[PDB]
């Protein structure tokens, strides 16, 4: 159930103080400097039991775009892309990979599939961070 | 190299195309004119549609410029501070600067 | 038998209130905002028994293109691509993966091979959803 | 920047190329002229042939415009409402807007 | 022996009432609306016995190009690419995968490796169908 | 929009470059001028050399037409029936049609 | 020893009545309509024994370019690319994969790795045929 | 379609650019002029450097031509026989033929 | 914890006498001829224990750009790219793969995943060296 | 080859475009004029953004040049030594040199 | 230790009477018709023992560029690319894969990973030969 | 074909652009003029930076040429022997030759 998992993510990632927009093609803003977007992506699948059941292999991708003081919350040198991206990412990782059961349950495993920091040259420097989380969800 | 002074003066011509800027770095006294050009740049995101960012650059007469054509210098255009992020020669002695907004 | 399976699909996917056109190259309309298309795709194969039989590995791809209120049937925020695509997709998944035997029988396994939501920037926003279903069909 | 008023008035010239539009957002009173251009855009589908979609944009004189060149504003062209989805500088102080149909 | 297998194919696929041309580069006609072409393709290989023998893994590709009433032989909606392509293909499959021994013998296994329907936008609509058949042939 | 009538008339001038067509569908009761263009079209085959197919696009004055620019309409050029398969705006109010042969 | 194997090939493929040129970049002639070229290609490798030895995995590629009556030696329809290419290829296969020991010995295995027929549109039609033969040769 | 006869006659003009050819097919009596163009075509080989092959084509006035613009017809240029391998419309009623050498 | 590992790297690679800048898109200087940059890159992952734990597979990439006498510290011919790159790299390898426990501990394994020397034609010649080090870090 | 002397003299013309250089290699006495052109070259890095490097070249009249157009020679432009890293013919007898900075 | 292995190679390949230049970007000469260049390339790696050790998988690539009489040392037809390249290569192979222990020791295995001959069309014909040798070297 | 003699004579014009060459092959007596063009060609190496090689070609009037336009012939330009490695038609009856240096 993507909507529900996305909804959990929507609640789980709305906490950073900035709007999260997912799949808005027309939108490509720079005004919303701190940027968050969560994607449920794809689900591959296999049978469960004899007499009925299905399970899926699914990937959740979280992407963050940022500039300036958003990086500089506390520690020095978050302008450095790596430190800044890591600083936002680890907490984000804990947000999604949190202890609460509802968030964990529909997700089953919540392992970090991948991590990345990327650099795009804008006046204000913009950097992209990806946090793939692999969740296996039983097909309803 | 015939162009030198004449060439630099002509384009810079204030209120024609040259917007005067001053290097807030103390190495430069006496306001300088330069051509300010900014446009929209679309920067992509690997998964995302992308973001429309903007990049502004100054085209100036390098030879005319005294002091130092140097990165890390401080300059301001129209009252907004810009660190001179990058400079690259076009080989005419007319270099183009890229100015960080901050 | 692609035609029969496609026919089952044709019956199974004709229910959303809009026409389904498959493989029409010349056609690329925007007037039919809610859009559905079902493709039987490819069949790989292996032998059955001694003395004769064949079975195939086959993929069925279902694609949905949509804009505006088609997304907004009931719940809020289906403009969000993920919610909207999921909303149409899950029911579609149940349509094809339905309990009726005839639909299930020629199909054998009906597992969701893949899922996706895609974004194209039209005045009205158009979003593409893919629902690969893997069916193994005995070659007649 | 010499062009300013003259340049904006000339192109906008109603019934030449400028189709008057009004910003239904109350921030703008007094109808404004702008160039409306729409064409066919082919958007593809990964498996499908694609769909022919249409995109319309307004080219306007940004400097002339008072109020705010701002996204999310509301405007109408020829009686059809458009949210101003996107704006991007061409650097001439002549920006191009993209208007959502809704 | 490609020529012989191709010859068997040549006899086996000449039955649809239209000419079959294979590997004619200069030729790209639209006058021959119903179109058939058979290709022996490639042969990979391994040893047989001790003292001598060789066997090959080989692929035979059959391609069909068609427009209009060629699709509409009997059942309705063969304009739909999938139905039309399937309609011609299944019979073609039976032609090549026929019971006669000579056709089967040099071919050994005759499994359908792959299937496809494709769409090209001509005034008359033209659609391409591929029917890979895998035949393992003993190298003479 | 200034051109309107004039523009439509002149190009389509019959026997210059406008071949008169009649819409088979009854909504248009009068013979209508337009530009017929067809050319060789390349449609490849994944394994095959390909096939040389043809295509005919009509270019007409959309503003000139007094009746529905609509897909699925019926029209005939030079006595051969064509279903109007597709229409796409070039934004000049001069749209291009694609006509199925059948 | 590429030169020796190539030399064996040089003797083995010089028999068709036309010159064989290998690796001549500047040369790209149409006057030599029937065309033959043999390439020793690459050698991958592994150890032999304890105390010393090496063996290689090697590929020999044979390519034929042809037009007109060269195809039409005896049987009808060799203009058809497949028949024509096969007609030249099988005999070529026997030439290289011949019984003589010297040819076989430095070559060890002589299996046909691959086969192909290709079409290029010249006034006279030109068709390319590839006959990869895999030979494992002990490194001297 | 204004060009018709005039246009075809002008280019064909013998000894200017039009090399007269005759269709050895009996469907055509009375020698016809057409533009003969051949150049070098490099055809590649997957492993080989390639081969320099040559392709010759006839550009003719299709409308002027009576009989049948048809593939498989027989024609000869300068005493060398060519089967008309392919014909494709450029849409001017001026088609281009490709002639097999044999 | 990328920041900490990057911080260890930051301390560990700051020793060559030149600044290290990581992920600065706008910056592409030639004035800083000797150049160093360290990237934590990506982390893939798997579960630890029953009841909770996670571990990651991670890659650290170190890149060096250099010209002139920076190559020529002691031995002759470091202009040769290979010698020069190796000369800087081996010591760098020892820096990161050093005996100190803190550096080793968060890193666990510190194996050299890859090595490379690259050539770009500037007036002063510039050469790029990559030293991937694979560190498996327990997710906090 | 008509251009020879005239052509070489004209462009070289000092203080027009030709910056005089002298080959510090003793094979050349008597200062020679040549066109000096340098611009910015962006060299990439596989992982990095890249580095802005600069490449300077001399365009000279090869035929005019006596001595040897040879790599590894030593030359200086404006008092800065350059080894002649590379030379390549443009076929006009006007070759372009690439000069290492060192 | 790339420098040492490269140094061994430098000594081992300096014997053909022509200079060997490695990684010189600016240099692309035709005056040095016979051409040799040796590259240590990349090193992947794994642990050794318990308590400490590392080993690497490494590739050494040797490339030769040549024209005219350099090919024609003794036997006829070395203009033929294959014979000429092989003629230089086999001896080169023996040079690097020589019996001397020092050369062999830091290299451990010296197997030929790959071989190739390539053709570029210059007035004088130039041909490229590659001789990858795989050496596994213990990381110091 | 109107150009024939005139066209060939004009370009060949010695000391304008045509460098006289003689076919050392005895099939050709009486020196012929042709246009000699050579430039730098960069040939790459899969791992290497590449090598700057040079390729020279002769552009001649084929129709004017008597004897045989044939590969493998022997010719010399400016006293240096060249085997005629390749010939390819541009279709003007003006073919281009490629000459091996040896």
């Amino acid at each position: 159930m993507s909507e529900a998992i996305i909804a959990a993510a929507r609640g789980r990632l709305i906490s950073p103080p900035f709007s999260d927009a997912t799949g808005d093609v027309y939108r490509t803003p720079e005004a919303a400097l701190p940027a968050i977007i969560v994607e449920l992506d794809y689900t591959d699948a296999e049978r469960i039991s004899m007499g009925g059941g299905f399970i899926a292999s699914a990937e959740l991708r979280v992407e963050i775009l940022a500039k300036r003081d958003d990086w500089s919350l506390l520690t020095p040198t978050p302008a450095n892309t790596a430190e800044g991206m890591a600083r936002l990412a680890a907490l984000v990782r804990t947000a999604i990979l949190a202890p609460p059961s509802d968030l964990s349950g529909l997700a089953w495993s919540i392992a970090p599939a991948g991590y990345e920091f990327e650099t795009e040259r804008g006046e204000t420097p913009l950097a992209r961070a990806t946090q793939s989380f692999a969740l296996q969800i039983l097909q309803p | 190299m015939i162009e030198s002074l004449a060439d630099w003066s002509i384009f810079t011509d204030p209120d024609v195309f040259g917007e005067p800027v001053t290097w807030t770095t103390p190495p430069l006294p006496d306001p300088v004119p330069a051509i300010f050009t900014d446009a929209s740049e679309d920067r992509p995101a690997t998964l995302g549609p992308g973001v429309l960012t903007i990049a502004p650059t100054l085209t100036l007469g390098a030879a005319q410029l005294p002091f130092s054509p140097a990165r890390n210098h401080r300059c301001t255009v129209r009252g907004i501070t810009y660190r001179v992020a990058e400079v690259q020669p076009d080989g005419s002695g007319g270099l183009r600067l890229l100015l960080e907004r901050v």
